[PDB]
RNA sequence: AAAAAAAAAA
DNA sequence: TTTTTTTTTTTTTTTTTTTTTTTTTTTTTTTTCCTTTTTTTTTTTTTTTT
DNA sequence: AAAAAAAAAAAAAAAAAAAAAAAAAAAAAAAAAAAAAAA
């Protein structure tokens, strides 16, 4: 059920939790020694790097979120904006 | 203390941890770090095979 | 837990009481419990008329 | 006598139906006593662990 | 102490009247000595001092628990305070006030 | 005597509202809906905030 | 880690926190954290996860 | 090692 | 000789009583005591007799 | 010196208060069917 994009309803906005668990899935990947996106000033925490990459939105990561019809719409990182 | 036990994650924890919503902290505490298992299933009958 | 965190400080105002009419009402967690459970029988039914 | 043994090997708590008497001076714990109960298997090993 | 006397006195001379019972029957003597079972009134009493339920010991759920107790030795206030103790018979779950 | 005596009735609400609205979550579509999918709210709070 | 007191009533009973290893043995955390834990200080178990 | 009881702490 | 009118017999609800059943805040730390028992049957032993 | 009866040791056995929902029994009015009187 792939909602196309020009029909997309939900929210344009990342909420906490999907920074919450896109943070925490990329810090996992490059811990597990994935290619880094972005240049390094010396950040060792994966964690801190997933935050910077997530900052210049240049994360690999198709987010798919799920209408209660069971159907469901995906969405990139760069599609999201963020906000704290 | 005496037999070296864990803590009791209770039914209270579990009520705030679905208010935080927080659901691989409720995975791990209540999954991963307390009691995994992997057990095999027939597909046709779901039961232990 | 928004709702039920108030109910544990329903007991701070149980001095310091007196009386002015002599109205049956039932006050505090109790009354609580014949809203929550749908008491088909209150303690206190009263009409505001 | 075979469906008392049935019976209190599933249930021991209904009324009107004698106790299995185990040795210690102590009812049975059937499986109805292992599941309900706030320290049963429900409450106090699944969502509580 | 009294009321336990009372159970374990019974209790004796009804183990009293089935050991003499099974040897008046077949027409022989007995001795009194060995009629009399000396581990009733002992066991019985030691049970119920020692494990604070006051009552039988198969019979030992409809009998009041936590009459007897162990004596607290921290301090001698908490001494003197466990030897002049009062406990009322209602259960630790009443809602009446 | 009214710090111990509530203590428990108020823990007893607690759970059973906290097991009454479980699984109420603010979806997707800005609607308000339990785990059957029902639909409780159309916003949350009737403002969505 | 995760900070924790019991009994839990809300949503701020058990909140994350940064370690900073100390020398005694008692888990000392900021005084303005004792109004969301209803932390006493008078004795007060709690937890870490 | 289990089960039960009792005394307590917040 | 047929129609109305009384009687009967189910029929469904009502209402009150009785019975049943299920429930009773969260976490933590120490001891103590028991985790058989008398009864009945079976087997071995000991003493006595021819 | 061999065979039988009674006594003692060893082994298996069974013996609290509250509140809501469902079931039940006496009652009670209502409605349809059957029997009798009259025109
Ligand atoms: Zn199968």
């Amino acid at each position: 059920g792939g909602v196309p994009k020009s029909k997309r309803i939900t929210t344009k906005y990342m909420t906490k939790y999907e920074r919450a668990r896109v943070l925490g899935t990329r810090a996992l990947q490059i811990a597990m020694c994935a290619p880094i996106m972005v240049e390094l000033d010396g950040e060792t925490d994966p964690l801190q790097i997933a935050m910077k990459e997530l900052k210049q939105k240049k994360i690999p990561i198709i987010i798919r979120r799920y209408l209660p019809d069971h159907s469901y719409e995906d969405w990139s990182i760069d599609e999201l904006i963020m906000v704290d | 203390r005496a037999r070296d036990g864990g803590l009791r994650f209770g039914e209270m924890e579990r009520d705030c941890q679905i208010s935080h919503g927080a659901a691989q902290f409720l995975r791990e505490r209540l999954f991963e770090v307390s009691d995994p298992y992997r057990v095999h299933i027939c597909n046709f009958c779901g039961l232990i095979a | 837990q928004s709702l039920g965190e108030p109910a544990t400080q329903m007991t701070l105002n149980t001095f310091h009481f007196a009386g002015v009419s002599s109205k049956n009402v039932t006050l505090g967690v109790p009354r609580l419990k014949e809203i929550i459970n749908i008491s088909k029988k209150p303690k206190a039914p009263s009409l505001t008329v | 006598m075979l469906q008392f043994h049935v019976a209190t090997l599933v249930d021991n708590d209904m009324p009107g139906m004698p106790r299995a008497m185990q040795k210690s001076g102590k009812p049975l714990k059937a499986i109805k006593a292992r599941l309900k109960g706030k320290e049963g298997r429900i409450r106090g090993n699944l969502m509580g662990k | 102490l009294a009321f336990l006397f009372r159970g374990l006195f019974k209790n004796l001379m009804k183990e009293v009247r089935m050991y003499t019972q099974k040897f008046i029957d077949r027409g022989k003597d007995f001795n009194l000595e060995l009629a009399i079972k000396t581990n009733i009134i002992t066991d019985g009493l030691r049970y119920s001092l020692a494990t604070g339920n006051w009552g039988d010991q198969k019979k030992a759920h409809q009998a009041r628990a936590g009459v007897s107790q162990v004596l607290n030795r921290l301090t001698f206030a908490s001494t003197l305070s466990h030897l002049r103790r009062v406990n009322s018979p209602i259960g630790r779950d009443g809602k009446l006030a | 005597i009214d710090t111990a005596v509530k203590t428990a009735e108020t823990g007893y609400i607690q759970r059973r509202l906290i097991k009454a609205m479980e699984s109420v979550m603010v979806n997707y579509d800005g609607t308000v809906r339990n785990s059957v999918g029902q639909l409780i709210q159309l916003r949350y709070g009737e403002d969505g905030l | 880690v995760i900070f924790n007191r019991q009994p839990t009533l809300h949503k701020m009973s058990m909140m994350g926190h940064r370690v900073k290893v100390l020398p005694w043995s008692t888990f000392r955390m900021n005084l303005s954290c004792t109004s969301p834990y209803n932390a006493d200080f008078d004795g007060d178990e709690m937890n870490l996860h």
